[PDB]
């Protein structure tokens, strides 16, 4: 139970960094970041990865999984959503 | 962690179900399209809450017409993990509610970049 | 209609 609405600044991790934490659950279509500590876990189920693509705020992954807990240190893995673009364009015209 | 300064991520939005409990988050990608996850399982009778700081302002509970959930989307593999909800009534953009960008297909997020993560902390897998 | 850009600025 968080009242107020809580943010973090975390960074991506590479698939490589990602895979040796999880294994062949993670794909291509799956974008990691965290450098653990309380940062990851800031967000709810379907919620933003936003980073800043020239000057303006981007959604570059969606909540997952792995920031279930905030104890835990392993990476958390978002939703590749550049990956699937191809997905949303086709319903948004 | 830390608190957002109200009205600072105006996109951010809550999604209550029936009963009125925060069980997922959402983006405003537009007044009237939200995206959020597939494993959220958003029905239609769920309602998108946005203009929100404090959970427990001038909010906007805002009602969902259309679930375009991903066809790709399995329980098991967690894969293809997207919904985009088409809003019934759309929300009124003001100070603490907007719109954020989309990237393309083929932009580039890599590793090291100091991204934003939000929200109350509600998970549902 | 300005996507990404709050008129309340974060403050990380």
């Amino acid at each position: 139970t968080p009242e107020k609405l809580q943010q973090a600044a975390l960074p991506i991790v590479s698939e490589a960094d990602c895979k040796k934490s999880w294994g062949s659950k993670i794909t291509d279509v799956m974008t990691c970041a965290g450098a653990s500590g309380v940062d990851s876990c800031m967000g709810d189920s379907g919620g933003p990865l936003v980073c800043q693509k020239d000057g303006v705020w981007t959604l570059a992954g969606i909540v997952s999984w792995g920031s279930g807990v905030c104890s835990t240190s392993t990476p958390g893995v978002y939703s590749r959503v550049t990956a699937l673009m191809p997905w949303v364009q086709q319903i948004l015209e | 962690g830390e608190d957002a300064i109200p009205g600072s991520w105006p996109w951010q939005v809550s999604l209550q179900d029936k009963t009125g409990f925060h069980f997922c988050g959402g983006s405003l990608i537009s007044e009237d399209w939200v995206v959020t996850a597939a494993h959220c399982g958003v029905k239609t009778s769920d309602v998108v809450v946005a203009g929100e700081f404090d959970q427990g302002e001038n909010i906007q509970v805002l009602k969902i017409a259309q679930v375009f959930k991903n066809p790709k989307f399995n329980m098991f593999t967690v894969r293809n993990d997207i919904t985009l909800l088409k809003l019934a009534t759309p929300a009124q953009f003001s100070e603490t509610v907007s719109a954020v960008c989309l990237p393309n297909v083929d932009d580039d997020f890599p590793p090291g970049t100091v991204c934003a993560t939000t929200g109350w902390g509600k998970t549902k897998y | 209609q300005a996507c990404g850009v709050p008129t309340i600025q974060p403050v990380l």
